[PDB]
RNA sequence: UGAAACUCAAAGGAAUUGACGGGGGCCCGCACAAGCGGUGGAGCAUGUGGUUUAAUUCGAAGCAACGCGAAGAACCUUACCAGGCCUUGACAUGCUAGGGAACCCGGGUGAAAGCCUGGGGUGCCCCGCGAGGGGAGCCCUAGCACAGGUGCUGCAUGGCCGUCGUCAGCUCGUGCCGUGAGGUGUUGGGUUAAGUCCCGCAACGAGCGCAACCCCCGCCGUUAGUUGCCAGCGGUUCGGCCGGGCACUCUAACGGGACUGCCCGCGAAAGCGGGAGGAAGGAGGGGACGACGUCUGGUCAGCAUGGCCCUUACGGCCUGGGCGACACACGUGCUACAAUGCCCACUACAAAGCGAUGCCACCCGGCAACGGGGAGCUAAUCGCAAAAAGGUGGGCCCAGUUCGGAUUGGGGUCUGCAACCCGACCCCAUGAAGCCGGAAUCGCUAGUAAUCGCGGAUCAGCCAUGCCGCGGUGAAUACG
């Protein structure tokens, strides 16, 4: 639900956090 | 051979000097 | 991580070793030519415009 | 290895933390991020919590682990195999 | 995507640099930065005048910027008083005595950079993109040009499916070096995204 | 003889442009064949899959992804993870309010960042014998507008690139043919590397392409003659070193020179075979140059950019970690398995480049990496520099070896704040697999392949065996 790939299950958003 | 650091051949390859190839 | 790294490379660092080039045109960290202060892309862009003194597409 | 013409490296902020402890009758548990620091004979018998990037691994210090950096005793990859 | 930039292809044969100076390895770049910085100022400020070519000349601690603007009255101002406001503001970043000439444009419909900017303008102004191509190429040929070509790319009309539209008259020998081909580019911003405008004028061979 | 329920938004005819064919004809490309060296096996270098991991940031995917973005990941880079921190913020403009600062020296704490902090002293135009209050470069505390985002969509985009393919092709204007799509021209005979050119023709022209103009190499001229050159005489510590000289070599600008120009032969012509002069001959070798288009090809992570999304956090600083993991699998490579070889000493011959916190002569210390001294060079002058295979001479004697140099122990050097993860190099010791590689498979038609070394970009250093160049030596074979 955060920045880039892979996806965290929310649309558009990924697992990487800042 | 060129992989042999302990020869005048291997120092010519790795471009280094030493006992086995001085200058 | 773009603009705050454009700035950071300018700042004089806590240590000599932490210095690094950036393209002064686009900000690129990689493929930065010392002579121009430019990455290999901006180099090819400004060249083809003739905005680069004396630079000319080589051939031989 | 580090040119012995130069020093023997300790960040100087971890060393201070030790000498103090030596003075007042140590030992507190020492945490630090200086994996690059060398194990120095003053350290022997302390336990230094070394950072592995995630946690402070506690490390006991004996006479035979003295030539080394502290990072040698707190590995950073947790592997446990394939299968 | 294949084709070579027709000006970078003719440098030394039909085309002269926008910067003339020798400088040594030790300070070339620092001159280049000012050079790029200078043009930024003037393309930023003198766009309204119809900027076409910023020639930058250097000898030593005195630099000789030369603008090529379509309507030079928009540059000079109240009798040298706009030119002044920038003949000064140039030294404000230059540090050197920034001698600033303004040069007439022989015929704007023979300056590819301008044709571009004007078509780019029209498509930024919601005109029929196909029409503007066939019109610009008409105006250029009327002006005795020996061939002219214009190229638009992006979301023409805001059509979701991007496209490429062009039109060409006369002849444009891109593979010929002795052909004098003024080539300019303009960039067209809109509410739906960006479009690229390319203008090729055959001025004739040498 | 001959239905219906039910179900579909088509089922069809001819003809058009394409694409395709284990249809035809005519051509071509290291396409096969003919050859020469390799890959596939080994060990290692690097990229990738997969898996693992707190993270192993993200992208590239048959040819055309895989030493690709990466022309330099220890920190930086860095976009990832853990932890400690900042909230108009690292940066932009602009509005206030309170200090009223500007900027250079400190200090307590802490891993640093940060939090708390302690010094001095600002013009600007001013009323100045005055208290001095303003205003203003530019700093700071709070408050706003706003900054910030390598978060997503390359199936919304510009730009740039890949690719078919340097393949010979793609079209248009008018005329003509057809109800029309479309056709003609561009087809046909001959020719060429080529829609190159000739001849023919309901077509006649024209544009994008091909060629040409540009660059390097090959011969000659002019112009120059130092830092380059030394033919011939004068010196000489015998070094073009000094006298001199610019002939030559070269260097770097401007020209000449090849056009099927000439002779023979074929031909309607274009051209084609052969000959002569000639340094060079049929485009002299090489490069730069890439048609209309194709692939919803690649890039939102260089940049630009519409829309979507985050706002004490999907932003920003810091320390450490990771990008270097490893049951495995593939790719591109390096080094080899040896005697046409390996080793030691001695001695020859390049080209292109780089070089003022740079190249380092030379001198001493050290087995050495290096260190210390120390001249010259803003470099046709001084240096990197020795080229290496070669040639001469000695040693090895067919052995897992004096072949191979992986792995590991120990001891050093240097760059760097710092080499545990995770640097290069040096010396002692160690001395693995490998005996020419299964099915399979790649490159090259000549100064090419193979083999030899040299340089540069990036760059403190370097994981470069990679990449882009440079010259040395120099083959085999093409019937078709
Ligand atoms: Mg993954
Ligand atoms: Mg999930
Ligand atoms: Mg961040
Ligand atoms: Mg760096
Ligand atoms: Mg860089
Ligand atoms: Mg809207
Ligand atoms: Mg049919
Ligand atoms: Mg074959
Ligand atoms: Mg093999
Ligand atoms: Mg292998
Ligand atoms: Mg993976
Ligand atoms: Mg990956
Ligand atoms: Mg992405
Ligand atoms: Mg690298
Ligand atoms: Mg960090
Ligand atoms: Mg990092
Ligand atoms: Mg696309
Ligand atoms: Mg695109
Ligand atoms: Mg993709
Ligand atoms: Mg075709
Ligand atoms: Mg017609
Ligand atoms: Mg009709
Ligand atoms: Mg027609
Ligand atoms: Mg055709
Ligand atoms: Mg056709
Ligand atoms: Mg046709
Ligand atoms: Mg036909
Ligand atoms: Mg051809
Ligand atoms: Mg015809
Ligand atoms: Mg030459
Ligand atoms: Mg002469
Ligand atoms: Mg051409
Ligand atoms: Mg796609
Ligand atoms: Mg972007
Ligand atoms: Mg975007
Ligand atoms: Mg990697
Ligand atoms: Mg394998
Ligand atoms: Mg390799
Ligand atoms: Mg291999
Ligand atoms: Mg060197
Ligand atoms: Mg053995
Ligand atoms: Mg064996
Ligand atoms: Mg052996
Ligand atoms: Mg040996
Ligand atoms: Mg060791
Ligand atoms: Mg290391
Ligand atoms: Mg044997
Ligand atoms: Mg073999
Ligand atoms: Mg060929
Ligand atoms: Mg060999
Ligand atoms: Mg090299
Ligand atoms: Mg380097
Ligand atoms: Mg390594
Ligand atoms: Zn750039």
């Amino acid at each position: 639900s955060k920045k880039s790939k892979p996806g965290d299950g929310k649309f558009g958003r990924g697992v990487k956090r800042g | 051979g060129k992989g042999d650091r302990r020869t005048r051949r291997g120092k010519i390859w790795r471009g280094t000097y030493g006992k086995y190839r001085p200058r | 991580a773009r603009k705050a790294l454009i700035e950071k490379a300018k700042r004089t660092p806590k240590f000599k070793v932490r210095a690094y080039t950036r393209c002064v045109r686009c900000g690129r960290a990689r493929s930065v030519y010392r002579f121009f202060g430019l990455c290999r892309i901006c180099l090819r862009e400004l060249a083809h415009k003739g905005q680069l003194p004396g630079v000319r597409k080589a051939s031989w | 290895p580090r040119s012995l013409k130069k020093g023997v490296f300790v960040d100087d902020h971890l060393l201070e933390k030790v000498l103090e402890l030596n003075a007042k009758g140590e030992k507190r548990l020492i945490k630090t991020w200086s994996r690059r620091s060398t194990i120095v004979p003053e350290m022997v018998g302390h336990t230094i919590a070394v950072y592995n990037g995630k946690q402070h691994v506690p490390v006991y210090i004996t006479e035979n682990m003295v030539g080394h950096k502290l990072g040698e005793f707190a590995p950073t990859r947790t592997y446990r195999g394939h299968g | 995507g294949n084709k070579i930039h027709p000006i970078g292809f003719r440098l030394g044969i039909t085309r002269d640099w926008e910067s003339r100076w020798y400088a040594g390895k030790k300070q070339y770049r620092h001159l280049l930065l000012e050079d790029q910085r200078i043009r930024g100022l003037l393309e930023k400020e003198l766009y309204s005048a119809g900027l076409a070519r910023v020639d930058i000349e250097r000898a030593a601690d005195n630099v000789a910027v030369t603008v090529h603007v379509a309507k030079p009255g928009v540059v000079i101002g109240r009798g040298g008083e706009r030119i002044r406001v920038l003949r000064e503001e140039l030294a404000k970043l230059t540090g050197k005595n920034v001698a600033l000439n303004v040069q007439e444009v022989q015929n704007p419909n023979l300056s590819a950079p301008l044709v571009a900017q004007r078509v780019a303008e029209q498509i930024e102004r919601r005109f029929a993109v196909r029409r503007a191509i066939k019109q610009a190429v008409q105006r250029v040929m009327e002006s005795g040009a020996k061939g002219a070509k214009v190229i638009v790319s992006g979301r023409i009309g805001g059509a979701e499916q991007a496209r490429t539209e062009w039109a060409a008259q006369g002849r444009v020998p891109l593979h010929t070096l002795r052909a004098n081909i003024d080539y300019g580019f303009a960039l067209a911003r809109t509410t739906y995204g960006v479009l690229g405008v390319k203008a090729y004028i055959f001025l004739g061979e040498v």
